[PDB]
Order: C-alpha cells, then structure tokens, then sequence
C-alpha cells in the first residue's frame, strides 16, 4: 500500500512555501502535500479532487463542470476569476477564459500554499496558490499502460513509459500519455482529451541536474459550463418541480475548445556545502474558443430589468421562463517565465543559515476576439417544457465585438532566510515587484497601461520540541494589480493581501502521523466596491476579512489502515464594502469537513485487496453577495475496491472499481449569484486496469 | 462593473463593458 508512507512520511517534504527543501514543520505557513500515490490511489478526475481531504479550499464550488481547476483557498479567489495555478515552481499564466489545465496522470505531485505567497512569487491572491509538479524520468525502469471505462460513456486509454538510455543512467526519458472521451452530466455535452507530455533528464554527477519538460495537450470538446437559476434548483419552479440534474440550458450547437503547449526545463547544479544555483524556464502557448448559449436566470430577476422579452411575459409567467445570453470567442495567449535562484548554506556561530537570493521574470500575452450577446440576443427557454442557434449572424441591435490585446510581464527580486538557532527557526524575506500591464482595445482603439511598484515580506518563527511538536507564527504579505478602469479614465491601485497565523504541527520522527492546526486572520484591503454617488463604474476601498481554524490529519494506524482527513471553520466577511459591508460573501460555507479510510488485506485469501471509503461534508453558503438566500449543505461519500495482481502473477498492476457520490445525492454545488447555481455531480461509476511490464 | 468573464447585466452597445464572469 504505497499511499499509506506517502501520505505520512514521502508528504513531508516541500518547495512550495520556502523555494527551498523544508521539511512541513520548518515552514511557517500552511501547506498541504498530495503524492501521486495518493493520486493513484483515489484516481482524481482533476487536480481538485487530489486536495479534497485537505483543508481551507473548496475544491467542488462549480459541480459537475471539469473546465477549469478554479479554487477559492480560504474565502478568497484570483483577481478576475482567473487560476491561480503553478507548475513546477512557474506561474501558469491565463487571462479571460484562457486558462491552462494539466491532467493528474501527468503529475508527480500537487502542493497547496494557503494565504499570501507574494515574498516567493510576486503578484498572487491573498486566498493561497496550488504548485503541482510533473512526473519526472525514473531511475528504476517503467512500462505503465492503463485503461478506464465507467459511467457516462467515460473511455480513457493512457501510458506511462521511462527509463536510461546509457548504462550509467546519466541520459533518462519519460514519456506519458492519455485519450480520453466521456459525456458530460448535462445532455448534449461532450469531454475529449488528448495530452501527451515528454519529459529527459540528463544528470551527468550526483549535483547536477537538467530535466527538459514539455506538456502538449488538445481538447477538441470541454464540456459544460453554463448557468442555472435558484428557481428550478435551490428553490422549486412556482409549479413545485426542479430542473433535473442533467438539465442543459445551452444551444445544441455550444462548443468549447482548448489546446496547450509547452516547453522548458528545470536546473540545479550544487557547487558546494555552501553554493547551489537553480533556474526554471518555461515558454507555454495557450488557444481557446467557444460558441456557448447560457442562462442569465428567470425573468422575475433583477438582472433581466431591461429585457424586453422578460417584460413582454404576464407576471404568472416571468417565474418559469428563462432569460438565455451567448459568446461567441476566439483566445491565443503566449507565456513565459524563467525563475534564478542562488542558495547560500553557512553559519555565524550558533546560527546556521539558509540564504536564498533570486530574480523572477514573467511575460504573458493573450489576443481576445469575441462577440457578445446582451439583453433579448438568444430566445427564451421556458422551464415547463434542443435546437441549434445562429453565432455566425451577430445582430447590431442586441450582440457586439470585444477584442482585445492584454499584456502583462512582472520582474521581482527577492531576499530570504531561515535562521535555525537550536530548536529555534526564524524565517524572513522580502520582496520587490515591478509589475506593468497593458490593455488595447482594437474596437475603442483605446490603451490602458499601470505601472505597479510593490513590496511584500513575511516573518516567521517555528520551536521545533524533539517530540515532534512545533508551534508557529508567522506574518505574510500579498499584492494583486486591478485591470479595472475607474471614473476618472486610470487602472485602479492593487489590492493588498496581509495575514496573521498561529498554529500547531505534529510531525513526529519515529511515528507514520502528520497532525496540523492553524488559526488565521486574513484581510484583503483595497477590493473593489459599488460606487456610492451611483455609476456603471467600481470604486476602489473596499475590505474584505477572512478567520478561521483549520485541521488536517493523515496517519497510518495500523499496517493495513490509513487515514487522511481535515476540518475547516471560515468566517468571512466584508468589513468595507458600499452595498454589502456585514454580509458573507458567496460560495464560502461557515463549515467544510472530510474523512477518508482505507484497508488493505496482506495474509488471508483476500491478500492484495484494498477496501476505501470516504465522506466529504460542506455546510451551507450564501448564494449571493447581497445574502438574499442560502444554498443548502451536503454529504458526498465516495469508495473503491482495489486489488494487486502480484497474486495472479503480475506484480505492479492492478484493477480497481471506484464510485463517487455512492448514494447518488442530488444537491447545488454552490450559487455565486440568483441567476448563477451548478448542479453537483451525480455518482459516477468508473473500472479501472492499470498494468506494469 | 468589474473583473470576470461575463459582461454585468446592463452591459449594452452602448454601454462600457465590465463584467462579472
Ligand atoms: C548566449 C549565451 C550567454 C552566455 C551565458 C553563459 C553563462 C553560464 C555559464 C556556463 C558554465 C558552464 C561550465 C561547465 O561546462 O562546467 C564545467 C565545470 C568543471 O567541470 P570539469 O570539466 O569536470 O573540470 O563544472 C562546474 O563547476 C559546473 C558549472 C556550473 C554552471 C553555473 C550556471 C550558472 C547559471
Ligand atoms: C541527448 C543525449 C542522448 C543520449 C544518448 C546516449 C546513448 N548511448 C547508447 C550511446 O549511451
Ligand atoms: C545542456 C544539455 C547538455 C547535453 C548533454 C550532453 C553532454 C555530453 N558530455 C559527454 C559532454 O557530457
Ligand atoms: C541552463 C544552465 C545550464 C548550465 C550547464 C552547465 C552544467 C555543468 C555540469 C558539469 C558538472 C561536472 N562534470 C564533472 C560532469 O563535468
Ligand atoms: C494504450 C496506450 C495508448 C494511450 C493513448 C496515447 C495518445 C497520445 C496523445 C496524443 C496527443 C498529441 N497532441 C500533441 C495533439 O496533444
Ligand atoms: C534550445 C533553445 C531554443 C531557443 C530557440 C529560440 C526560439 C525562437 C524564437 C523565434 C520565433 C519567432 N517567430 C515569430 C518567427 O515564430
Ligand atoms: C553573484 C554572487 C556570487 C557569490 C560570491 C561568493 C563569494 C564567497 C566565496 C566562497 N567560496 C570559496 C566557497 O567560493
Ligand atoms: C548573493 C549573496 C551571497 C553571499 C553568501 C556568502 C557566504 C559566505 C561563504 N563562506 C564560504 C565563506 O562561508
Ligand atoms: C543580498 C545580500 C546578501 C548578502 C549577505 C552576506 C552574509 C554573508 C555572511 C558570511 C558568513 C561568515 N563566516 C565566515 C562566519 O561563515
Ligand atoms: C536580491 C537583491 C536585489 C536588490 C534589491 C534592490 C531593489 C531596490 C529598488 C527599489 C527602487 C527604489 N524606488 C522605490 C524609488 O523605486
Ligand atoms: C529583497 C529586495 C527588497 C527591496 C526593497 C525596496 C523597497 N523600497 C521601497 C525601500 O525601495
Ligand atoms: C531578508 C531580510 C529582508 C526582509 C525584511 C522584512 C521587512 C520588514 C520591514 C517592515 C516595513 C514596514 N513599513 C510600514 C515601515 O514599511
Ligand atoms: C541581479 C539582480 C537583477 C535586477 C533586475 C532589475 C529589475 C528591474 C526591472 C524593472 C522593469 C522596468 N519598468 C520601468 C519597465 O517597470
Ligand atoms: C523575525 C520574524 C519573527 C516574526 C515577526 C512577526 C511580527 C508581525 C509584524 C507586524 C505587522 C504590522 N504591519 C503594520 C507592518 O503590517
Ligand atoms: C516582533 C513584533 C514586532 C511588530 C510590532 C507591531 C507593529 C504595529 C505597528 C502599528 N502601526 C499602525 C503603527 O503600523
Ligand atoms: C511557545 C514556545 C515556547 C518556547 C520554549 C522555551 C524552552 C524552555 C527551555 C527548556
Ligand atoms: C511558537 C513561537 C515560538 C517562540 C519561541 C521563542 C524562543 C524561545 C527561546
Ligand atoms: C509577534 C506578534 C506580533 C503581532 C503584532 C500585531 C500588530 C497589529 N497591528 C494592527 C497593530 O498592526
Ligand atoms: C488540534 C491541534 C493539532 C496538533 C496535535 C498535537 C499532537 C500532540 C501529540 C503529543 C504526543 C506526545 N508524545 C507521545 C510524542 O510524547
Ligand atoms: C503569537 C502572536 C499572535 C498574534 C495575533 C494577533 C492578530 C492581530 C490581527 C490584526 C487585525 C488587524 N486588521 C486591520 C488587519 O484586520
């Protein structure tokens, strides 16, 4: 059961939080470790589902939609809705619905950072960052081939190959690869997914390392992504029914694609006992496009006021109809980021120090041709009752052009030291950012350009007692450029991201457990707000604020059981704000909790089964930010049956059955708005065979 | 009025475009 030391001992290590290996208990901050083995073991649909049993993210906020790995980390989300989301230590850098996704198969690890990041990263939310990691060449040969077939017309074929191509094992390869097909939840809608990524290391002493890494992925369909209102799924239709959970407001003809590519690498060379340098490097190229029909809510809502359609309907009427929108859309976005950090070990007598001195740089460029559609542009759905729609003839009278040139590039230089004096570990840093975007609007012929200067640092200490047992606190610091225009014609200052934590981890030496607690005061200062004197524009000055205590645990119990679970309490809040100061803000539930459970047989007849279930619990949140109404809480449970074919003569592979939503649940994932709710997923079924040569 | 992916819900021809995506 290699998930079992994984989880509790292989989990202990980290990047992430320090750009440095540390142990968990040496960083001052939260931070969550998913292995692959985990990720074997559950086999996650997404990179979300991986960090299910960890606490402070709401991993399922969008339901059955798998379009995007969008995370609210600690009631907080990144400017613009977009991800906030890293790849081996480098930004994976979107903008509008250019957003990049890397499949879990290809994954070696996924580590979660909750709260500010800025002192490591630069410009990032004050919720956290998720830093996943690409499989890398083995050492040990590898001929992995598997096969997926479950529920939903679900299909995957994928392949996992590595190995030296000399004898010292100074030239190795990986090469991984998946095909995937399924439908959608929602009728009419279809998932494909075709990723390859190769990846060559060439390691010519035990200090250095060069590891070339490239990620190639198509999408020809990405599937739902539409909008439902509370009134056929929170709420009863007037007539008392609900829109079934497969229900698609969209247009037959609504298609979605996305296509990835990727290359660079990642260096280390180690001089000394007191110098290493490393470099990271990536150039990506990310496409979208979509002809997507959506749901703007009923006609009895606010946000259909001006719809002629809406106010043309008797007022027995506007209740069960739906008003219908569209975008039409049309994305190539070019990235590129290289990372150089020096390493600096030494000691000034009784401190030993751990000196890191880097320069970031990131360049990103996106291209948006699009077309949308306003009020009264797509018919009416009436929800008592699919056919096609015209996107190639885009009507003046209610659609119109959005292009746009975005572009943005950020250089920062930064500072950082742990300080070890005995069981004392003092760790500090700073930061300095210049970030620049620029906006041309080709229609407007328009450009908005804002140079941003800012400095982030992060002060934290750690008692490490020789019983495993480590108290910390820590102060963090995050920035977040607006791209948002006020009044008077000038982009908006950043928003700012500063947190206090105190907390508890429990990592042991000598016993397989990983325990931590946290409690934290997060607050987002210059969010933008209504205008008070009343315009169709923001004003900056808002706050938001974010308390909470946060558990995690993973063990392992006895040989055969393991277990990995956490409990999340947030208290959220806008403590400033024109229209909501005092409410909660959506989607952000008081209470989130999950508990996992596996056993695996080593002697009877039953020897090499594995047995696992776990249940994963969301309390209610708000629908909206004005906290008009409440989406209701639910508990999922999910399970699998595995079982290791070394019996049967075939060491390594495995068959296994997983369900999720075993009991079926019918519930509303969450409601960012009256007229924006997703259907959670309904169980889903899948076989898996997975063999090694 | 903001930041998103969706135009807000009086986003018009002749409106300016913000959003809430
Ligand atoms: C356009 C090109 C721009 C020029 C950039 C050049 C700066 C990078 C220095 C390259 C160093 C190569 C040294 C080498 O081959 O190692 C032999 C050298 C000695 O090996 P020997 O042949 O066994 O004696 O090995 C080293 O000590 C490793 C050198 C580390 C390189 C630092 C990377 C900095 C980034
Ligand atoms: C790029 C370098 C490829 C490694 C080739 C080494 C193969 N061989 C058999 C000569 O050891
Ligand atoms: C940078 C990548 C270098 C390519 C690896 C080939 C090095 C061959 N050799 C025998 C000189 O070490
Ligand atoms: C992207 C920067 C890459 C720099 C490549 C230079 C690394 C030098 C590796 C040589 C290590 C020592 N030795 C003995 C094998 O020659
Ligand atoms: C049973 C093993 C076969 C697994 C299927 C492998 C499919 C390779 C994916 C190719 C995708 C290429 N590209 C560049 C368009 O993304
Ligand atoms: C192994 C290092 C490879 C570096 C090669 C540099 C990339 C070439 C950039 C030029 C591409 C420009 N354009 C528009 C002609 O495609
Ligand atoms: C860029 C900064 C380069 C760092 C300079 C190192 C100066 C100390 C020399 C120590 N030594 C002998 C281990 O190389
Ligand atoms: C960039 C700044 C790095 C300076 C680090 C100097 C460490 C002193 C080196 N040594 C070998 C004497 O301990
Ligand atoms: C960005 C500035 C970083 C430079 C910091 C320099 C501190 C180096 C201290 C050297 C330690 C001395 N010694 C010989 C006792 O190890
Ligand atoms: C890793 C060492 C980097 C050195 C840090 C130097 C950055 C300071 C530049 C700030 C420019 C001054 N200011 C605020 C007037 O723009
Ligand atoms: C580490 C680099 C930090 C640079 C701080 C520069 C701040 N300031 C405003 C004083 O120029
Ligand atoms: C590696 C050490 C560099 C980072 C030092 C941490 C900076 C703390 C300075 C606090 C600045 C507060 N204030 C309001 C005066 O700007
Ligand atoms: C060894 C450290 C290297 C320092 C790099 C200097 C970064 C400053 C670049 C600022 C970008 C300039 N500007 C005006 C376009 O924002
Ligand atoms: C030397 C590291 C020890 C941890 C120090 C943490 C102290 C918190 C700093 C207070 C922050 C206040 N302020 C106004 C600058 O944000
Ligand atoms: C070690 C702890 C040192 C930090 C002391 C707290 C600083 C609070 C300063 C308050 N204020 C509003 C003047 O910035
Ligand atoms: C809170 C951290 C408590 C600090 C431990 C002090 C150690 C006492 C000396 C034996
Ligand atoms: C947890 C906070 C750490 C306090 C330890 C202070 C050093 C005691 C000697
Ligand atoms: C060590 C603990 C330092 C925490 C100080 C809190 C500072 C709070 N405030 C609002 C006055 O800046
Ligand atoms: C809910 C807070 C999370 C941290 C849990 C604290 C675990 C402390 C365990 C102490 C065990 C002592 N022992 C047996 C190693 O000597
Ligand atoms: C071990 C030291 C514990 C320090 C805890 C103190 C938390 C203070 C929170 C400050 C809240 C201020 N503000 C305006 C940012 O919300």
């Amino acid at each position: 059961s290699a998930w079992g030391p994984a989880a509790t001992i292989a989990a202990r290590q980290s990047a992430t939080g320090t750009k440095t290996d540390t142990p968990i208990q040496k960083v001052p901050q939260s931070i969550s470790v998913v292995t692959a083995e985990e990720m074997a073991l559950h086999q996650p649909k997404s990179v979300k589902e991986a960090l299910s049993y960890t606490p402070g993210v709401s991993v399922g906020t969008r339901g059955a939609s798998n379009t995007y790995d969008h995370l609210i980390i600690r009631g907080f989300a990144a400017e613009g809705q977009s991800q906030n989301n890293y790849l081996n230590g480098l930004k994976l850098q979107g903008n509008f619905y250019n957003d990049a996704v890397i499949d879990p198969y290809m994954l070696e690890r996924a580590e979660i950072m909750r709260g500010p990041v800025s002192v490591l990263y630069g410009k990032s939310s004050p919720g956290g960052l998720l830093n996943m990691v690409s499989k890398r060449p083995t050492t040990e040969p590898l001929k992995e081939v598997q096969f997926k077939a479950g529920t939903d017309s679900l299909f995957q074929t994928g392949f996992d190959f590595s190995d030296s191509l000399d004898d010292d094992g100074v030239y190795s390869y990986r090469l991984t690869g998946l095909a995937r097909s399924a439908n959608a939840q929602q009728k009419g809608s279809e998932e494909q997914r075709y990723a390859i990524a190769p990846a060559f290391t060439w390691r010519p002493d035990d200090k250095t390392n060069f590891t070339f890494l490239s990620y190639f992925q198509n999408e020809p369909e990405t599937g739902y992504y539409g909008w439902l209102p509370k009134e056929g799924t929170v709420e009863p239709l007037p007539n008392g029914k609900r829109l079934p959970t497969d229900f698609n407001e969209g247009a037959k003809n609504n298609t979605y694609s996305r296509n990835e590519k990727m290359v660079g690498y990642s260096f280390d060379h180690e001089f000394n006992d007191t110098f290493t340098v490393r470099q990271n490097l990536r150039f990506a190229e990310n496409k979208t496009s979509q002809n997507s029909v959506y749901g703007y809510g009923v006609c009895s809502d606010p946000a259909n006021a001006y719809s002629k359609q809406c106010a043309a309907l008797a007022p027995a009427d506007k209740g069960h109809y739906l008003a219908r929108k569209y975008v039409v859309d049309d994305e190539k976005l070019q990235n590129f980021s290289v990372d150089t950090q020096l390493q600096s070990k030494f000691a000034t007598g009784d401190i030993d120090h751990t000196l890191l001195t880097g320069v970031d740089f990131m360049r990103m460029r996106n291209d948006i041709n699009a077309w949308f559609g306003y009020d009264d542009s797509v018919p009416l759905l009436n929800l008592y009752n699919n056919t096609d729609f015209d996107f190639n003839a885009k009507d003046p009278a209610n659609s119109g052009p959005y292009r746009i040139l975005n572009k943005q590039k950020q250089t920062g230089v930064y500072v950082q030291d742990q300080a070890q004096w005995d069981k004392v570990l003092v760790t500090l840093g700073g930061r300095y950012d210049w970030a620049d975007q620029e906006s041309l609007n080709r229609v407007a012929g328009t450009t908005d350009k804002r140079d941003d200067k800012q400095f982030t640092w992060r002060g934290g200490v750690n008692y490490l007692f020789d019983n495993g047992v480590t108290p910390y606190f820590s102060y963090s610091e995050s920035f977040e450029p607006s791209s948002q225009v006020g009044k008077d014609g000038n982009i908006f200052a950043p928003s700012k991201g500063k947190q206090y934590e105190v907390g508890v981890k429990y990592v042991p030496e000598d016993r397989p457990i990983v325990v931590t607690g946290a409690v934290y005061n997060l607050t987002k200062t210059n969010n933008l707000m209504a205008d008070p004197e009343g315009s169709f524009f923001s004003v900056e000055g808002g706050e938001i604020r974010a308390r909470g205590v946060e558990i995690e645990a993973k063990a392992a119990l006895s040989a055969s059981v393991n277990v990995v679970g956490s409990y999340t309490y947030t208290d959220a809040e806008y403590t400033t704000d024109t229209t909501y100061k005092g409410n909660t803000p959506a989607q952000v539930p008081k209470h989130m909790a999950s508990l996992w459970a596996d056993y695996t047989f080593f002697d009877g007849p039953l020897s090499g089964l594995t047995l696992g279930t776990g249940g994963r619990y969301t309390g209610s949140s708000y629908g909206d930010p004005a906290n008009s109404f409440k989406v209701g809480s639910y508990t999922v449970v999910d399970a699998l049956v595995r079982y290791d074919l070394a019996r049967v003569g075939m060491a390594g592979s495995n068959v296994a059955l997983h369900v999720n939503n075993l009991f079926d649940r019918e519930y509303v994932a969450s409601c960012f708005n009256t007229y924006g709710c997703f259907w959670g997923a309904e169980r889903q079924v899948v076989a898996t065979a997975t063999f090694r040569f | 009025g903001g930041a998103g992916h969706v135009p807000e819900y009086f986003v018009g021809i002749g409106t300016p475009i913000s959003f809430y995506g």
